[PDB]
RNA sequence: AGGUUUUGCGCGAGUGUUUGGGUGUAAAACCCGCACGCGUAAUGAAAGUGAACGUAGGUGAGAGCUUCGGCGCAUCAUCGA
RNA sequence: AGACUAAUCGAACCAUCUAGUAGCUGGUUACCGCCGAAGUUUCCCUCAGGAUAGCAGUGUCGACCUUCAGUUUUAUGAGGU
RNA sequence: UUAACUGAACGUGGGCAUUCGAAUGUAUCGACACUAGUGGGCCAUUUUUGGUAAGCAGAACUGGCGAUGCGGGAUGAACCG
RNA sequence: AGGUGUCCUAAGGGGGGCUCAUGGAGAACAGAAAUCUCCAGUAGAACAAAAGGGUAAAAGUCCCCUUGAUUUUGAUUUUCAGUGUGAAUACAAACCAUGAAAGUGUGGCCUAUCGAUCCUUUAGUCCCUCGAAAUUUGAGGCUAGAGGUGCCAGAAAAGUUACCACAGGGAUAACUGGCUUGUGGCGGCCAAGCGUUCAUAGCGACGUCGCUUUUUGAUCCUUCGAUGUCGGCUCUUCCUAUCA
C-alpha cells in the first residue's frame, strides 16, 4: 500500500509483468526499492511529456 | 512504576542534522533481477561485436 | 546574533610534515619556494605528497613502471614520491631513468645494470624545474591487509577477525542453510 | 481429511525422472538406538553421584502433530516424503463423499 | 483403545442424531439457507461412511465432532 | 562484555597465576657461571678433547 | 599478557642478533649462525584438486604530461576471463 | 519461655581461605583555548540494567570537481479529513 | 524473438551551441577510519483520547527549559524583547 | 466492538452450458407455508470461519476429465538493524493436467491460522573416513523432512515468617500540606399547586445557576542516613452560616 500513488522507472520486462524502481524515505537516508507489478496496475505517465515537447 | 510509552518529538531534527543523503545516480545500472533467458543471449551478442570491431584494422571496414 | 550554521571551521588537509627528519625539512624548503614562483602545476602536486604519511605513499614496483613505459612513453622521466621496489617476476628490465625518494638495494643495482640512471628529488629540480616531459605514478592504496576488514556486515563479503581458520572456527549456524539460515 | 491409497507424481529415480504410479503410506518413527553417540555420552554423564545433569521438558502446549506421507514408486521402489499441515483426521483409501443423496 | 474408540463412536453418533433434529425441524430450517444445508449434509455423507470402516480411532471421532459442531453452529448462530 | 567489532578473547588468567611467575633477571649471571665451569673442566682434561665422537 | 586502528622510524619479497655461543674496562657495550615464527595460494566435512584467449581484457569518468594528435596513475560503477 | 551456654544465641568465640561478589549509596586533586549532545528504534525472566541504530569529536584523502538545497515558480499523478 | 534483418538491448560513423535551454543562494563538495556520553525527561500555541474535574493520565507537527546569563511581568526553570 | 492455536481428495486445477434473493398473476386434494407455469428482478443472494474489499455467458450453480497440494536451486516485497521466523509476488530449467485452440495451473478469491542451537529418527547418492594393509558387521560425515519450547528470538522449579537480617527507594503506599469538588453541607432563580376563598403570611413539584473545605473519594508534587502515629485533662486566641 505504500507504493499506491508513487512514480518510478521501468528496469525489467517479462511475459506479463514489469519491474519498477522507486525511492523510499527511511528516517535520515534514502533506499532503492525494486518491485514486480502486473500490467493491470501500471500506467504511462505524462510527467515528462512537457519536456519532450 | 509506570513511564512514558513512546515518542517522536526530536526525530525530525536529528535526521536533518547533517543532511538527508540521496544516493548518487550513475550511468550504468546493474543488471541484477533481469530474466536469465535474455541475459544469456546478451552475453553472446557482446562477444561477437568486440571481435568484429577488433577486425576493423585488417578487415571488414564497415 | 548572526545565525550561522558553521563557524571557526578548520582545514581538512595537512599543511606541514609531521616527521622530524632534518633532510626532509630542507627538501620542503626548496619546493615551497618553487611552487610560489613557478607556473608549473607539477610542482604544487609534488609539495603536498611530501607531507603524506607512510600508508598514503605505498611502494611501487619495477613491473608497474615497465607497464607504463609503452605507447610512446619510452623517453619520458618517471617521478615517484615513494619507495621503489624490485620485482622478482620481471626477467628483462628495460632502459629507463627514474627519480624517486629512495631505492632498495636490489632495485638500484638492476636499474643501472641495464644502462639506466637513478636521480634524486633535489637533482630533479635542478634538471627539470618545471617538470617538463614527466609522468607521475602512484602505488595501490587499497592493497593493504587492514582494508579487507573495513565495513564488515551481512551481505558485504568482507573478512572477519578470527584467531585461526578451520572447520571449528565460525562456519556453522548462519553460514549454511543446513544449520538455521545463511547470513 | 482422507487421501487416496495411490497417486502419480514426479519420481526422482535414476531411471524414471518422470511421473509414475506411487503407493501412499503413513510414516512412523523408529525405535531409539542404544549405541548412538548421543546416547553413549548421556549414559556416562549420569553415572556416579551428582544427580540429574540435563534438562527435562515439562511445559507442553501443542495438542496436535503434523502428518507425513511416505510414497513408493511402483518401478524402482524409490520413496519420497511429503509433509502436510496440522490435522486430526488422516485415512488412506476412504470412500468418496456423495452429493445430492440426502436421507435421514 | 477398544473402550476409548467405542465411547467416541457413541458420542459422534449422538451428535449426528442431535444435529439431524436441527436440520429436520421446519422452524429453524425456514430461516436457514440451502447453501449451508447441502454442505453440512455433504460432510455428513462421509461422516456416516467412516463409521463403516473399522480403523477409525477416538481422535477421528473427536475431530468430526468439532468440525460438525463449528459448521452447524454458524448456521444456527446466524 | 563485548561492545564493538572485536576478536573474541581467550586469556587463561582465572587461576592464581600470580603465585607462579618466573622472571629471568639472572640471565647474565648464569652465563658467567657456565663459562667458569667449562674452563675449569678443560683444565682438568689437559691434553684431551672436551667432547666425544 | 593478548587483540585492534592511527602517528614516527629501519629494511623491503622478505623480515626478526640476545633459547644459546664468542668476547669484555664485566648485570653495560660489540660480534656470529643452524632451526623457528609471521608473509609470499586458495578452496572443501573429507579423499582431493590448485589461478594468462587478448600488449594481464572491453566501455564511461579521472590529476598530470604532450610532437596537440593523443597517452592516461590512484580510485568509483559496469560487462567479461 | 526458642529459654540458657563468660554483658554475645531462631545456632558461641578466635585465626585463615579474603582485598569474598554487588545491575545498589558516597567520593574522585592545576590553568587557558576550540567544537558541542541524549532521554528515541529493534531484541533480551528485560522494566533502577545491557547490546543495536541515531545525535558528537578527532585524524585524514579525492577534487577545489562547479556540484548541491528543511525554498519559490511551471507541467503532470495519488488521497476521503 | 518474428512468416520475415521484422524487433530488442549494446555498438561504429555523422549532424545540432552565435544562446548547455525557469528564479535565488552556494559564510561550506564527496568518501573512509576509530571512539566518548545518552537510552527516568518536562513545559507552551493549534489538533486531540479516558475522566464531573485536576498543578491528573495518554498522543501528532513545530518552538523552548534541561545545558543560559541580560532588559521588562514587584517576586517566580518554561511568558515578552 | 470483535477474532485465531482450525477445516477441505475437494471446499485444489481445467473446460461447457445455466442465473440468484424477492415480488405480481394462475392450477384437483393444497391451507401463511408441499409441486408446476409466465412476467419483472444491478445483486438487495451465494463464496468453510471474525470483519473489510472483490465477483453475473462468474469468482455463484450443476455436469465431464484430473492430482501444479510434484523436482533442483537463486532474485524481490511486508514487520526491519533493511538480522531471524511467518506469509506473499515475478521469472528460469525439467516433468504433467485440462481444452478444438489462444491460454491457465508452484494449494484454498485477497488480508491471520505458527517455531533456533544440541540430541533422536526417516528418505536420498552408491559417495568420503576409521590415520600399519585387506574383506564383511557396527559407528562417524554431506543434502532434505519430522519429534518443541503458547513467558510463543526458545532457564529444568512448591509454601511460611507476629522470632527475623542486609543494600537501597520519597522512581512506590499508610499521617499533615497542595490542586479539583463527583459525593457531603449551605444558599439562590422561574412558578404548576397546597394554603376556608387567594401562586409568593408560611411552603414549592418539573427544571436551573452558585459557594464552602469541619464528610468521603480521585491524584502521588514535598519528607523512608525518621517531622513521635487514637482519646481525654489543662490553657490562650480567632471566624459567623446567631442558642441566650
Ligand atoms: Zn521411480
Amino acid at each position: 500500500k505504500f507504493y499506491h500513488g508513487k512514480t518510478g522507472v521501468v528496469y525489467n520486462v517479462t511475459k506479463s509483468a514489469v519491474g519498477v524502481i522507486v525511492y523510499k524515505r527511511v528516517k535520515h537516508r534514502y533506499i532503492e526499492k525494486r518491485i514486480n507489478v502486473r500490467i493491470e496496475h501500471v500506467k504511462p505517465s505524462r510527467s515528462r511529456e512537457d519536456f519532450l515537447r | 512504576a509506570k513511564s512514558k510509552n513512546s515518542s517522536q518529538h526530536n526525530q525530525s531534527r536529528k535526521a536533518h542534522r547533517n543532511g538527508i543523503k540521496k544516493p548518487k545516480t550513475q550511468r550504468y545500472p546493474s543488471l541484477k533481477g533481469t530474466d536469465p533467458k535474455f541475459r544469456r543471449n546478451h552475453r553472446h551478442a557482446l562477444h561477437g561485436t568486440a571481435k568484429a570491431l577488433k577486425e576493423f584494422k585488417e578487415g571488414k571496414r564497415e | 546574533g548572526i545565525d550561522l550554521r558553521w563557524k571557526h571551521v578548520r582545514s581538512s588537509h595537512r599543511k606541514a610534515p609531521k616527521s622530524d627528519n632534518v633532510y626532509l625539512k630542507l627538501l620542503v624548503k626548496l619546493y615551497r619556494f618553487l611552487a610560489r614562483r613557478t607556473e608549473a602545476p607539477f610542482n604544487k602536486v609534488v609539495l603536498r605528497r611530501l607531507f603524506m604519511s607512510r600508508i598514503n605513499r605505498p611502494p611501487v614496483s619495477l613491473s608497474r613502471i615497465a607497464r607504463n613505459l609503452k605507447n610512446g612513453n619510452e623517453k619520458k622521466t618517471v617521478v615517484v614520491v615513494a619507495t621503489v621496489t624490485d620485482d622478482n617476476r620481471l626477467l628483462q628490465v628495460p632502459k629507463m631513468e627514474v627519480a624517486a625518494l629512495r631505492f632498495t638495494a636490489k632495485a638500484r643495482a638492476r636499474i643501472e645494470a641495464a644502462g639506466g640512471r637513478t636521480l634524486t628529488l633535489d637533482q630533479l629540480a635542478l634538471e627539470k624545474p618545471t617538470g617538463a616531459n614527466t609522468l607521475l605514478l602512484r602505488g595501490p592504496k587499497n592493497a593493504r591487509e587492514a582494508v579487507k576488514h573495513f565495513g564488515f556486515g551481512p551481505h558485504k563479503h568482507k573478512k572477519p577477525y578470527v584467531r585461526s581458520k578451520g572447520r571449528k572456527f565460525e562456519r556453522a549456524r548462519g553460514r549454511r542453510r543446513s544449520r538455521g539460515f545463511k547470513v | 481429511v482422507n487421501v487416496p491409497k495411490t497417486r502419480k507424481t514426479f519420481c526422482k529415480g535414476k531411471d524414471c525422472q518422470k511421473h509414475t504410479l506411487h503407493k501412499v503410506t503413513q510414516y512412523k518413527a523408529g525405535k531409539a538406538s542404544a549405541f548412538a553417540q548421543g546416547k553413549r555420552r548421556y549414559d556416562r554423564k549420569q553415572s556416579g553421584y551428582g544427580g540429574q545433569t540435563k534438562p527435562v521438558f515439562h511445559k507442553k502446549a501443542k495438542t496436535t502433530k503434523k502428518i507425513v506421507l511416505r510414497l513408493e514408486c511402483s518401478v524402482c521402489k524409490t520413496k519420497k516424503q511429503l509433509p502436510l499441515k496440522r490435522c486430526k483426521h488422516f485415512e488412506l483409501g476412504g470412500d468418496k463423499k456423495t452429493k445430492g443423496a440426502a436421507l435421514v | 483403545a477398544f473402550s476409548k474408540r467405542f465411547e467416541a463412536k457413541q458420542q459422534l453418533e449422538s451428535y449426528i442424531s442431535r444435529v439431524e433434529e436441527i436440520i429436520s425441524d421446519p422452524t429453524l430450517s425456514l430461516k436457514l439457507k440451502r447453501g449451508q444445508k447441502d454442505k453440512i449434509e455433504q460432510a455428513l455423507s462421509e461422516a456416516m461412511a467412516q463409521l463403516e470402516i473399522e480403523d477409525s480411532t477416538a481422535d477421528e471421532l473427536k475431530k468430526k465432532e468439532l468440525a460438525l459442531k463449528r459448521l452447524v453452529t454458524k448456521a444456527m448462530a446466524s | 562484555a563485548i561492545k564493538h567489532n572485536q576478536q573474541i578473547p581467550n586469556n587463561h588468567f582465572r587461576k592464581h597465576w600470580q603465585r607462579r611467575v618466573r622472571c629471568h633477571f639472572d640471565q647474565p649471571g648464569k652465563k658467567v657461571t657456565r663459562r667458569l665451569a667449562r674452563r675449569a673442566k678443560a683444565a682438568a682434561l689437559a691434553p684431551r678433547p672436551v667432547d666425544k665422537l
